[PDB]
RNA sequence: GACGACCCAUUCGAACGUCUGCCCUAUCAACUUUCGAUGGUAGUCGCCGUGCCUACCAUGGUGACCACGGGUGACGGGGAAUCAGGGUUCGAUUCCGGAGAGGGAGCCUGAGAAACGGCUACCACAUCCAAGGAAGGCAGCAGGCGCGCAAAUUACCCACUCCCGACCCGGGGAGGUAGUGACGAAAAAUAACAAUACAGGACUCUUUCGAGGCCCUGUAAUUGGAAUGAGUCCACUUUAAAUCCUUUAACGAGGAUCCAUUGGAGGGCAAGUCUGGUCGCAGCAGCCGCGGUAAUUCCAGCUCCAAUAGCGUAUAUUAAAGUUGCUGCAGUUAAAAAGCUCGUAGUUGGAUCUUGUGGAGGGUUC
RNA sequence: UACCUGGUUGAUCCUGCCAGUAGCAUAUGCUUGUCUCAAAGAUUAAGCCAUGCAUGUCUAAGUACGCACGGCCGGUACAGUGAAACUGCGAAUGGCUCAUUAAAUCAGUUAUGGUUCCUUUGGUCGCUACUUGGAUAACUGUGGUAAUUC
């Protein structure tokens, strides 16, 4: 039967060829314990993503300068790395694109930002921040570690409100033990 | 899960053409056991109903279409809405009720029926089969979700719609009950109700007598009088039949068939003749096996789901193998011994009174070679009649004393007894002569654990009255006093019930006096019958006694009834009150056909 | 022998002691031997290996998660 | 099978310039039989709910035209899916405003308000000229309208204006070289320009070439050129952009600079 | 104003015709033809052109540039999977076109049907009967039997999207809502941080020994306080009425539970030349190979490896395959040049027939 | 990401295939906490089908003597709400499946100067008469058949 729905969904990795190469191991393992990621998917992720961007300068650069498309498309691309903190303003151009690593990408997660701007001890004291509603991106409270922050948008993290770090209620233990600690004086 | 049988059953089948491929195909066969018996030049091939396995194999491999699988009943753990108790009876499937119109339910006796009643009139609950920690209505009205009873059950509940249900045994009533003659009837949940009744069920008996006072046929009527009278939205009748008669079946099934039209439910439970094909709208079978499951089919129309009972045996759910058109004296046999030695009991006739009734007797004769049939309505006091013999009442102002010995069966019992059943045998001899007085009915089917050392106050009534007729029949007697033997029997033990006294008693050289209702039991014991006539509850008399193509043609003719029966199964069918075969038959004074 | 044809096969049962759940006139479900049509290791001309009993797999009968209902 | 004619329209099917949503639904109005063809108009419901916002769902609607509101070319319809089309005049007396539908210039209607002495005319494309019985000569006009007694200059594919009271001819304008046109159909909908060239085959189809107001060039069959003013001037007002046709790298810039959208 | 009708023009179409485009097969080479095959003249029939059909006449029409015949687990297209460049395989399936309502045939009504939720008959099934008769078509939505390796509830509503009628009002298993659902796609928990003892390594004082030392690992007898949703459950919000999600009061964590699995550890290919049992047996092993009394490979304990809310196996198919080769293979000896020569179609085919100065944009002439 | 590795020998260099490696879509095994999407009796049998539903419809404006309900009293055609029945329109669209079908269907491209067309929209609508005829349905009344939307 004809219904109203719709079936446009797409996979955001691919896995590797070679599955037990000893290289390709423990160079992943690096960066998984240098950015505190929770398996080889969260990794496979950003190559991915990386891989498009890279596909589509190498074309770019195949028409002629002055071309209607390389202008339109091309200053398109270059505005998008620059909005995400990704490249830098002064250097703005294709032939740039091509010298861009993994770790360029990695380093604009939240929870990176979380620990690098010293609201948290750790990367694996950032994700638990972020995952259980204690930070604020601008007005919005925010619970997703992969999220990119764009370069406006950085200087307005924070914590919550209604968080018992920045200004909010004590939390469920706290209350727990003072209750019961005053009950020690009998009728409680 | 389901059992699989191959199956033959194929007209012009060919041993002579086909080289014999489904013997040679056969894996039970290759593995060296005889579940195929074919040769050349035999008509038909035999197959094995237990050696075979529901492979399916040799079906593909006939030249012709000779052959199919059909499944067989089993215990499959699907669908169990309630069980009786642990290691107990399942009942699996429950029927959908419908507004507007009437669902017959139809089977054995004690596959599962009156529990189904009880559930869906909230009086029980479902329990999924769960013994601890039993479903209450929150995992219930889950289970149904995406059917019809998941937005039913729920008005149940709210009040949105209530039952009421008439009594499987109306002999509690007396007892459960209790008002003054008339006031009884006068305080239910409306008047206007209760006056236009009057034309279509009997109200005389109510206003002059106590509760207490009411005969069996009685009883039943007074049973579907209360029930029609009170507010419901749905209404249940089990067994609205039994104790009462021909004439008054009809009246009955007429006065339930009024209650339909107003968005009501209605469902109703029969073991009948003919009848619950003027009834009935629709038609549910159960099957199974009686002492340990039962299941429900899909509903089928009246006609089709009758001949799927009693004329055939397979529904279209690809199943049943069983009931073999079991309506009859199928076989016509007589082939009896003739004897010229006899003894006479002959008698003067009487006047008596029950009440304010006047009853009274011919002069006749009795002789010890015969079984006699007594012919009448309901009220005509003919249980009385039988009561007079071995000296209860009146016994010598006419009539005559027995010479020696007579035994007796009630139709109204009472148990008062204790521990067991069991040692109540110690009143007669078993071992002498097991069958057929004990082994082919005590025992019957499959030497069951409900009947051979229970309770009588646990024990079902209508074993109750199997188990009264095998006690009577074991003392000696020149004479045997019967009523109402059919009473709860379905209509496999009604024949066994039949032969079990007429196959002892025909090579016994014996007597008895038997009443009945249902014409398949008078039709088969008589020899010579006594016919009853006037009018019921004031002034009635007993004719001397007669051949029973002159009894039964005088009989049908004062009920103005008259009846049919089919070359293809030989089931006794009624006549519609004015027919071209009712004018045809009736002009002619035949009222029974191919004796 | 297969169902759908009524032709016949012989299957390789896999595992230490799995022949003893098998019985005799029941069904099976069978499957490839891992090779499209040919032969494996040292069993001359076994095409095909048993993989169900009675609708109960050989691996949880041998795991001992399940039993053959009787 | 198919055994007649049809009387349903599934929303990916119907035309692009409706700018229907994707999951609301299966289906799409199909436009009423009309003056109009099914590709060609616009449905009165997609501009009384979608475009102008009066109604929130079919049945407002509804209950917005059987109150006798809704005037198209001065006569009041009651039927919600009219077929309505180029140069049609749409008046709603109660609120006290007037349209007419012209294309936008990336080809689809805009919503263009005009003041109450432009909404008593409109402009007329010539299809057909012939001569009935008694010698009397009859016009057909683009949008059906039948006319007897035309002026015997009037000859195809000119551009006649019509008063709406009474339906008859007040003024015309010649198809021929250095006239004003817009294009209705094809990849250049939408676009203004004076005409230039036109060049003709025998069989087959003729094509002319039109001037832009900033000297671009394009070219079309004589089937989409409709005349809208003698000289260099439009006897009709014009919405918001005029026909430029502005490329994609001239839009960004001008939506960056000009700070429009609440930047 | 409403309704109605003959004729033009519109709109929605329908029907017939033009040009170019197709999977395998020669163990299919000749085919069609008053039993209309190709064409001409007059007519009949039809909404209209026409061998559409009839009478008379002529002797034509197609094929190696593959006709005619046979096969197809063949409905066509938009499209889908895989892919350096070139390709190979798939498309019953929500949009568009066609065909059909058990199998064949005939026909009424109407603007429109050779209609099947219309009718008549034969052929195959099959229901009721008082044996005279009467009634039938789920490849609509739910539901059942049979088949098989293989596929969900006989639930609620016209509120939304649209359609039909005499209509602002009635109707809709079209369509919407909830149930089942590890086909498949996106996001994302299962522990964070201090103190203490032992441990690594910088650096300083000192010939060396030893001490001070500051930043990171574990893990045990076991310490300490703080944070939180998974669950339970009141209220608002949600919607036709509800559920779910989001919002918010009250309970909710010390680890021995609020306990992560599926396959492996000789090589290809990440990870034990541990300890007990069996003895060419039981078994393992895609492939090469392990087991015959001291097994890195079987059966088990411990330890370790890989991916992770997922992982293994059977079978079709794309890449790897420059192992079908157009780009781009090979034929002395590994598989393979007709014994030799002529020759029609097909593919391929030698040389030749009007230029430099001057100006613009740009160079230092084109 | 334009890629290879194990296996013919006492050892070497080749030919050549078998086996491994990654994706995709059907079945199947073991395992499972939260949350947003959503395919689903095509493959075999276009095999056979119990029961319920899936197509109807009235305005100020074709025909109102239904005591069916009703008013301030009366028919001045005749009030007013209005079951049933007659008349008009729709039921040829939608939904389901993939059996047949190889110059056929289908796609792009063109043509009716070789045809038909309910409805919508615009033209056109002047070579006993102050109003004719008879006859059916709803309704009332009497029936036939085991049985039907007889
Ligand atoms: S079943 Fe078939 S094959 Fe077997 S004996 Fe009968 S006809 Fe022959
Ligand atoms: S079904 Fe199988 S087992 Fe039964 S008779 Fe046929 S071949 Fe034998």
């Amino acid at each position: 039967m004809p219904v109203a729905r719709s079936w446009v969904c797409r996979k955001t990795y691919v896995t590797p060829r070679r599955p037990f190469e000893k290289s390709r191991l423990d160079q992943e393992l690096k960066l998984i314990g240098e950015y505190g990621l929770r398996n080889k998917r969260e990794v496979w992720r950003v190559k991915f993503t990386l891989a498009k961007i890279r596909k589509a300068a190498r074309e770019l650069l195949t028409l002629d300068e002055k071309d209607p498309r390389r202008l339109f498309e091309g200053n398109a691309l270059l505005r998008r790395l620059v909005r995400i903190g990704v490249l830098d303003e002064g250097k703005m151009k294709l032939d740039y694109i091509l010298g861009l690593k993994i770790e360029d990408f990695l380093e604009r997660r939240l929870q990176t930002q979380v620990f690098k701007l010293g609201l948290a001890k750790s990367i694996h004291h950032a994700r638990v921040l972020i995952r259980q509603r204690h930070i604020r991106v601008r007005k919005q409270v925010v619970n997703i570690p992969s999220f990119i922050v764009r370069l406006d948008s950085q200087k307005h993290i924070d914590f919550s409100l209604r968080s018992p770090y920045g200004g909010g209620r004590p939390g469920r233990v706290k209350r727990k033990n003072a209750k019961k600690g005053q009950g020690g004086a009998g009728a409680g | 899960k389901l059992t699989r049988i191959a199956i033959v059953n194929h007209d012009k089948c060919k041993p002579k053409k086909c080289r014999q491929e489904c013997k040679k195909s056969c894996p039970v066969v290759r593995m060296g056991k005889l579940c195929i018996e074919v040769t050349p030049q035999s008509k038909i091939a035999w197959i094995s109903e237990t050696l075979c396995i529901g492979c399916g194999i040799c079906i593909k491999k006939c030249p012709f279409g000779a052959l199919s699988i059909v499944n067989l009943p089993s215990n499959l753990e699907k669908e169990t809405t309630h069980r009786y108790c642990a290691n107990a009876f399942k009942l699996h499937r429950l029927p959908i009720p419908r507004p507007g119109e009437v669902l017959g339910l139809v089977g054995t006796n004690g596959i599962g029926k009156s529990t189904a009643l009880k559930i869906l009139a909230g009086k029980q609950k479902p329990n999924l089969g769960k013994y601890d920690d039993p479903p209450d209505w929150q995992e219930i009205l889950t289970y149904f979700r995406g059917s019809e009873l998941q937005n039913y059950f729920t008005k149940i509940l709210e009040d949105d719609l209530k039952a009421i249900i008439k009594p499987q045994y109306v002999d509690q009533i007396p007892k459960a009950a209790k008002g003054t003659v008339g006031s009884i009837l006068d305080r239910k949940d409306e008047t206007k109700t209760q006056a236009i009744v009057c034309q279509q069920l009997d109200l005389t008996h109510l206003k002059e007598r106590n509760v207490e006072d009411l005969s069996g046929g009685e009883l039943q009527r007074f049973a579907c009088a209360v029930v029609c009278i009170q507010k419901a939205d749905i209404f249940m009748f089990d067994e609205p039949s039994s104790y009462l008669d021909v004439k008054q079946r009809l009246k009955a099934a007429i006065t339930i068939r009024s209650l339909i039209n107003p968005d009501r439910y209605i469902i109703v439970v029969e073991h009948d003749l003919s009848v619950l094909d003027y009834l009935s709208d629709f038609i549910c079978c159960l099957y199974g096996v009686p002492s340990a499951y039962g299941v429900v089919t899909m509903p089928f129309s009246v006609r089709e789901g009758i001949n799927i009972f009693l004329d055939g045996y397979v529904p279209t759910e690809n199943l049943r193998f069983r009931d073999a058109s079991l309506v009859f004296k199928v076989a016509e046999t007589a082939n009896e011994e003739e004897v010229k030695k006899m003894c006479m009991y002959k008698y003067p006739g009487m006047k008596k009174k029950m009440g304010e009734f006047e009853l009274a007797i011919v002069a006749g004769e009795f002789t010890d070679s015969e079984i006699m049939v007594m012919l009448g309505e309901n009220g005509t006091g003919k249980t009385t009649f039988i009561r007079m013999l071995a000296g209860r009442l009146k016994p010598d102002e006419g009539g005559e004393v027995p010479v020696l010995n007579v035994s007796y069966k009630p139709q109204k019992i009472s148990p008062k007894s204790t521990g067991s059943v069991r040692q109540l045998l110690h009143e007669k001899i078993r071992d002498a002569y097991t069958h057929p007085q004990f082994v082919t009915d005590v025992m019957k089917p499959l030497q069951i654990e409900n009947i051979i050392d229970q309770e009588v106050q646990t024990l079902s009534g209508g074993e109750l009255q199997r188990v009264a007729l095998a006690l009577c029949l074991g003392k000696p007697a020149d004479v045997y006093l019967i009523d109402e033997p059919s009473a709860y029997l379905d209509s496999e033990q009604r024949l066994m019930a039949a032969r079990v006294v007429k196959r002892f008693i025909l090579h016994a050289k014996k007597t008895a006096f038997v009443v009945e209702h249902d014409f398949i039991m008078a039709t088969y014991l008589a020899d010579r019958v006594i016919v009853f006539d006037g009018i019921p509850s004031k002034n009635t008399v007993a004719n001397s006694p007669q051949t029973l193509l002159a009894g039964m043609n005088k009989f049908l003719s004062q009920l103005e009834i008259t009846f049919r029966r089919d070359p293809n199964n030989y089931r006794p069918r009624i006549n519609k009150l004015n027919s071209i075969k009712d004018v045809e038959q009736k002009k002619s004074g035949n009222y029974f056909f191919l004796d | 022998q297969l169902i759908k044809n009524g032709k016949k096969i012989t299957a390789f049962v896999p595992n230490d002691g799995c022949l003893n759940f098998i019985e005799e006139n029941d069904e099976v479900l069978v499957a490839g031997f891992g090779r499209k049509g040919h032969a494996v290791g040292d069993i001359p001309g076994v095409r095909f290996k048993v993989v169900k009993v009675a609708n109960v797999s050989l691996l949880a009968l041998y795991k001992g998660k399940k039993e053959r209902p009787r | 099978m198919a055994r007649g004619p049809k009387k349903h329209l599934k929303r990916v099917a119907a035309p692009k310039h409706w700018m229907l949503d994707k999951l609301t639904s299966v289906f799409a109005p199909r436009p009423s039989t009309g003056p109009h063809k099914l590709r060609e108009c616009l449905p009165l419901i997609i501009f009384l709910r979608n475009k102008l916002k009066y109604a929130l769902t079919g049945d407002e609607v509804k209950k917005i035209c059987m109150q006798r509101f809704i005037k198209i070319d001065g006569k009041v319809r009651a039927d919600i899916t009219y077929p309505a089309g180029f140069m049609d005049v749409i008046s709603i007396d109660k609120t006290g405003e007037n349209f007419r539908l012209i294309y936008d210039t990336k080809g689809r209607f805009a919503v263009h308000r005009i003041t109450p002495e432009e909404a008593k005319y409109k402009l007329c494309k010539v299809r057909k000229i012939f001569v009935g019985t008694k010698g009397i000569p009859h016009l057909v006009t683009h949008d059906a309208r039948t006319i007897r007694y035309p002026d015997p200059l009037i000859k195809m594919n000119d551009t006649i204006q019509i008063d709406l009271e009474t339906g008859k001819i007040t003024d015309f304008i010649k198809f021929d070289t250095g006239n004003l046109c817009m294009v209705t159909g094809g990849a250049n909908l939408g676009r203004i320009g004076v005409i230039t060239n036109r060049e003709r085959h025998p069989g087959s189809f003729d094509v002319v070439h039109v001037k832009d107001a900033n000297g671009n060039s394009f070219a079309t069959r004589l089937s989409n050129i409709f005349v809208i003013g003698k000289g260099n001037k439009p006897w009709i007002s014009l919405p918001r952009g005029k026909g430029i046709r502005l490329t994609i790298a001239e839009e960004r810039d001008k939506r960056l600079a000009a700070k429009q959208s609440s930047g």
